[PDB]
């Protein structure tokens, strides 16, 4: 699905305030609180 | 010589018994004062 | 606990370090030995079969006594189909007719609950985490140096300089030098002696504090600081925390959200066994290992290198399981509270938990 | 509702009050799963309740008359009470405990006792290097232990300095031990006998509890002589014992473990304490009473199972339970100046010189 | 806190030592027992020293937001703030501190 | 300078007031106090931790001197 339809939000990876993380491949989307993002 | 007894007792190192009581209360002191100054430093 | 019968097919005889000779009885199961995974006959003993044997006592009802087959306490799955989950393990074996009671450090949940009956709890325990103990012996040697031998050095050249102002004094030599030199372990010679003694006395006084400060160590907060931790709440790739999969503390991890980030932290490193985690808690290979406190507390006290993290959470208990239509449940509720009124579980719980000295 | 004060219908006006508490949310919260409108009421006959000459009393006995469906409050569990009324899923464990004050071997225990051995070898070496350098050697032996406590030549010189680094660092560590220590309690296991045996302590140890109540009827039933002997040091309350065991007319209480552990944390300056670190005999429950068989039952275990799976028992605990002094990391006192334990290693130190004496008296007979 | 019966025990233990000696003029093991006694004396008499040094029970009725006296109010321990303020509206705001409002309310 | 980290935006924003009342909602509520105690908690919050003589000696030399008056 295309996320173009809404306030898109760009943001920068500082820890522990943003972490970012690889998206698991056994489950094939993310899991529990983490959203997905793309750069 | 007296003096020297005294202080000699102050530090680590009738009248038999005043100098028996000032080396109990000199090791005392000394073990208090440097325990306490361990423990303050 | 479970043992292999001597080839005569008899148990062997033991005792408690109190001087008593332990109860067993015979249970057929896997045995863990084998290539394959048949059920044998094998001895069993311990808190659960000495509670059994007790209310087999009281209540006129005989009993026979078998390992379970899957190896696991219980839990509701299915493998090949989507429509219908069912229960395996020793709550499956209840459900299924296999065995009318499961008696058995069963931890009361209320997943559990709904299909089958827990007695009264016998033993009212909780999940701690698990992680290993270190004696910190160091510094032996290095405590012999943290004077930087510089002021102890110092220390000989202020007993030289003590030495000069003593002849310098005494003229206003070898038995002066050695007097001073073991005073170290006219007016100003005694002036010179005193400041020595007065420094010397300073000396020990600095060197009973570098050791006194010297041997607090580590700081206080350690590696766990309670069920809520950061080294427990951010699994970092150092800090390996897990459980044992497909079990009570398994379900519990995976039934809440805010859990689900330890429940993705314990899913890689997850063992079937309770026993290979703590051997690997033990050999470091695991950083901290989940489970109950009933276990985990007497592992402890049974290694002195293993210690269970404080504050205490999940506050549960261990019952015989029973069906909810067998009469039995009553009266074996009513003998464990009679059981905890007499004290009989007092004697039992200082039977089975050592509390070793770790001598 | 009150007898003796009547507005009108004389016992049939009722007092107004507002109850809340840990008890009292759990019941709400567990009323919210089950769905279920109720009408809280207070028991008039006694707090708890026992059954005496035949007869139950309190919540029980509210229960029996059907004036109550279900009681909930800090009302524990046992044997008795199971068999005439069902009880719900334990909530916290809570059981006869003791209360206690404490006012106050460190010295061999810094040495490890290895310590002694290896400077008693070191010596033996030292002292034969230096006899090679009868009683020249005890002689010998009283320098090096002369040494040891701070009060060839080279070597001598060498052995002091060491005997006295070794002495500060000795002075440092026991200083530092003797201040790390805690966790001090009397009987361990319960089984110490104190308040097992009055006369065995002198003067005799005094210890009671709150009659009527459950730790009383246990306590009847597990000893007789502890009952005949702590029925005249019987409290009126929980305050009363606490101000007993504070003012020093009491030295050890036997109630619940719940309600001491609570006490313990909530008490101001943390004085009073819990015997065993924790340590709870009978290891109780705290349930719900209810009523014959059928009724809801499962549905409310279930939903006190909940009330444990969804994890706000732990938030409970935190607001109406836990205490400040839990914060004490780990070790909670230094117990100061007394100590007492310098008089229990004075009995191994006098035990060597007896020892000694043996050996005195042996080389004596030896001579004869 | 000695007490002075640990005093008068020590200097009773001096008579008898003097009693002994009398009696007694091997010896050398026992006067070996006496040093270490002393050393052992010494050290705790530094660890006095350390204990007065400690002070390490504070009660700290007053923890934080979540401390338990706090959490729940106690008629001995009365908090309070200032009226029509920030912390009025932060406390009417939760539910839980609700009732450590109505706690304030009146104080 | 204490500086915060607020949400950067285009000027004249309208979700700005409502960005602000959601933030001051978060300490209103205090559930700001307990999300920073989530993710800023931490584990340690404490951890680690002859000149007079030569005076004395050079006072001695003085002390000889002296004495030697002295005597
Ligand atoms: N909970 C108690 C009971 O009777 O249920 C009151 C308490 C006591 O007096 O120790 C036990």
């Amino acid at each position: 699905m295309w996320p173009v339809f809404h306030l898109s939000i760009v943001t920068l990876e500082e820890a522990p305030f943003v972490i970012v993380e690889d998206v698991d491949p056994l489950s094939g989307t993310c899991m529990r609180n983490t959203v997905p993002c793309r750069k | 010589k007296a003096i020297w007894l005294l202080w000699g007792l102050v530090f680590n190192n009738t009248s038999k018994i005043m100098v028996s009581v000032w080396a109990f209360f000199a090791v005392i002191f000394l073990a208090s004062y440097t325990a306490n100054l361990a423990a303050f430093m | 606990y479970v043992r292999p019968t001597t080839s005569d097919g008899t148990c062997r005889e033991e005792y408690t370090i109190n001087g008593d000779p332990i109860k067993k009885v015979i249970c057929n199961g896997p045995d863990e030995t084998i290539p394959g995974r048949p059920t044998v006959p094998q001895c069993c003993y311990g808190f659960c079969v000495d509670l059994l044997i007790k209310l087999a006592r009281e209540m006129d009802f005989t009993y026979e006594v078998h390992l379970v087959a899957d190896g696991k306490f219980g839990t509701q799955e299915r493998v090949n189909n989507s429509n219908a989950a069912a229960w395996n393990g020793m709550m499956g074996e209840l459900l299924s007719g296999q065995a009318d009671m499961i008696v058995a450090p069963l931890t009361i949940n209320n997943e559990r609950a709904q299909y089958i009956e827990f007695s009264k709890p016998f033993k009212y325990q909780g999940l701690t985490i698990l992680v290993k103990k270190e004696i910190p012996r160091s510094t032996l040697d290095s405590f012999m140096q943290p004077f930087q031998s510089t002021l102890w050095l110092l220390v000989g050249l202020s007993v030289h300089v003590v030495a000069v102002m003593l002849y310098l004094l005494d003229r206003f030599l070898s038995s002066a030098m050695w007097f001073s030199w073991r005073v170290l372990l006219s007016f100003s010679a005694r002036i010179l002696g005193m400041v020595w003694a007065g420094f010397a006395m300073i000396i020990v006084a600095s060197y009973t504090a570098n050791l006194a400060a010297f041997l607090v160590l580590r700081r206080p907060e350690e590696r766990i600081t309670g069920i809520n931790d950061p080294r427990l709440r951010n699994p970092s790739d150092k800090f390996i925390y897990a459980t044992v999969k497909q079990s009570s503390v398994d379900i519990y991890f995976r039934r809440q959200v805010e859990l689900s980030t330890m429940y993705r932290h314990m899913e890689k490193h997850n063992y079937e066994s309770a026993a290979e985690a703590i051997q690997a808690v033990r050999d470091n290979k695991l950083h901290a290992f989940i489970w109950d406190s009933a276990v985990l507390e007497f592992e402890a006290s049974q290694k002195c290198d293993l210690v269970t993290t404080g504050e205490l959470f999940f506050r549960s208990g261990f019952g015989i399981g029973m069906r909810k239509d067998s009469p039995w449940k009553q009266e074996v509720s009513l003998n464990i509270l009679k059981s905890h009124e007499n004290g009989f579980m007092e004697e039992l719980d200082k039977t089975w938990v050592r509390y070793q000295e770790c001598d | 509702q009150i007898r003796p004060e009547n507005r009108t219908e004389e016992g049939g006006n009722y007092i107004k009050r507002c109850c809340k508490g840990f008890c009292i949310d759990i019941l709400k919260k567990i009323a919210k799963t089950v769905k279920f409108t109720y009408d809280l009421y207070l028991v008039t006959n006694g707090k708890h309740g026992k059954k005496i000459n035949g007869v139950w009393n309190g919540m029980i006995g509210e229960v029996v008359t059907k004036r109550a469906y279900m009681a909930v409050g800090s009302l524990t569990i046992n044997e008795e009470r199971s068999e005439v009324v069902d009880f719900s899923v334990p909530f916290i464990e809570t059981g006869i405990s003791v209360m206690v004050s404490r006012s106050n071997s460190a010295f061999l225990e810094p040495f490890s006792a290895d310590v002694w051995v290896m400077m008693f070898v070191m010596l033996l070496i030292v002292s034969a290097v230096a006899v090679f350098v009868s009683f020249t050697i005890g002689k010998a032996i009283w320098l090096l232990w002369g040494l040891v406590f701070n009060n060839s030549k080279i070597m001598v010189s060498v052995w002091a300095f060491f005997a006295v680094i070794f002495l500060a660092s000795y002075t440092a560590n026991l200083a530092a031990f003797m201040i790390q220590r805690r966790y001090v309690d009397q009987v361990s296991g319960l089984s110490d006998k104190k308040f097992q045996r009055p006369n065995d302590f002198s003067p005799a140890f005094r210890f009671g509890t709150v009659p009527n109540g459950s730790t009383e009827r246990n306590i009847r039933n597990n000893y007789l002589e502890m009952h005949s002997y702590m029925v005249k040091f019987n409290q009126r309350s929980v305050q009363d014992a606490l101000l007993s065991l504070k003012s020093g007319k009491l030295d050890a209480f036997i109630y619940d473990a719940a309600v001491l552990n609570y006490m313990a944390g909530r008490d101001e300056g943390c004085k009073l304490v819990t015997i065993g670190s924790g340590k709870v005999f009978a290891t109780t429950g705290y349930g719900i009473a209810i009523q014959k068989d059928s009724g809801w039952k499962r549905q409310v275990d279930l939903a006190i199972l909940q009330l444990f799976g969804d994890g706000e028992m732990e938030e409970l605990e935190a607001l109406w339970l836990t205490g400040i002094c839990h914060n004490e990391k780990n070790e909670v006192m230094s117990s100061q100046l007394d100590i007492d334990n310098m008089a229990g290693v004075f009995y191994m130190l006098a035990a060597a010189m007896a020892l000694s004496l043996i050996t005195f008296i042996m080389e004596h007979l030896f001579y004869k």
